[PDB]
């Protein structure tokens, strides 16, 4: 593919807490630290 | 009629479900209701003829 624009975010969280990183989710991270838009397009990447 | 959705009430669906599946459920409901209205209009056109 080719993209009109690209932006990369980064942060550190727990392991099971990565579950909250998805569109329209609710939770401590999803609501009070970092929220993805419901129509977000892209990739979520995490590792130990 | 539920149209296969977990309920026929839009507010309850928006209440107990997250957007990822709430959008699919609402899409099901909207497709069903649009189909019913289209059937109504088609039958009305036949009866109008």
């Amino acid at each position: 593919l080719c993209f009109t624009n690209v932006y990369a975010d980064s942060f550190v969280i727990r392991g099971d807490e990565v579950r909250q990183i998805a569109p329209g989710q609710t939770g401590n991270i999803a609501d009070y630290n970092y929220k993805l838009p419901d129509d977000f397009t892209g990739c979520v990447i995490a590792w130990n | 009629s539920k149209f296969g959705a977990i309920s026929s009430v839009l507010n309850d669906i928006f209440s107990r479900l997250d957007p990822p599946e709430a959008e699919v459920q609402i899409d099901r409901l909207i497709t069903g209701r649009l189909q019913s209205l289209q059937t109504y209009v088609t039958q009305q056109l036949i009866r109008a003829a």
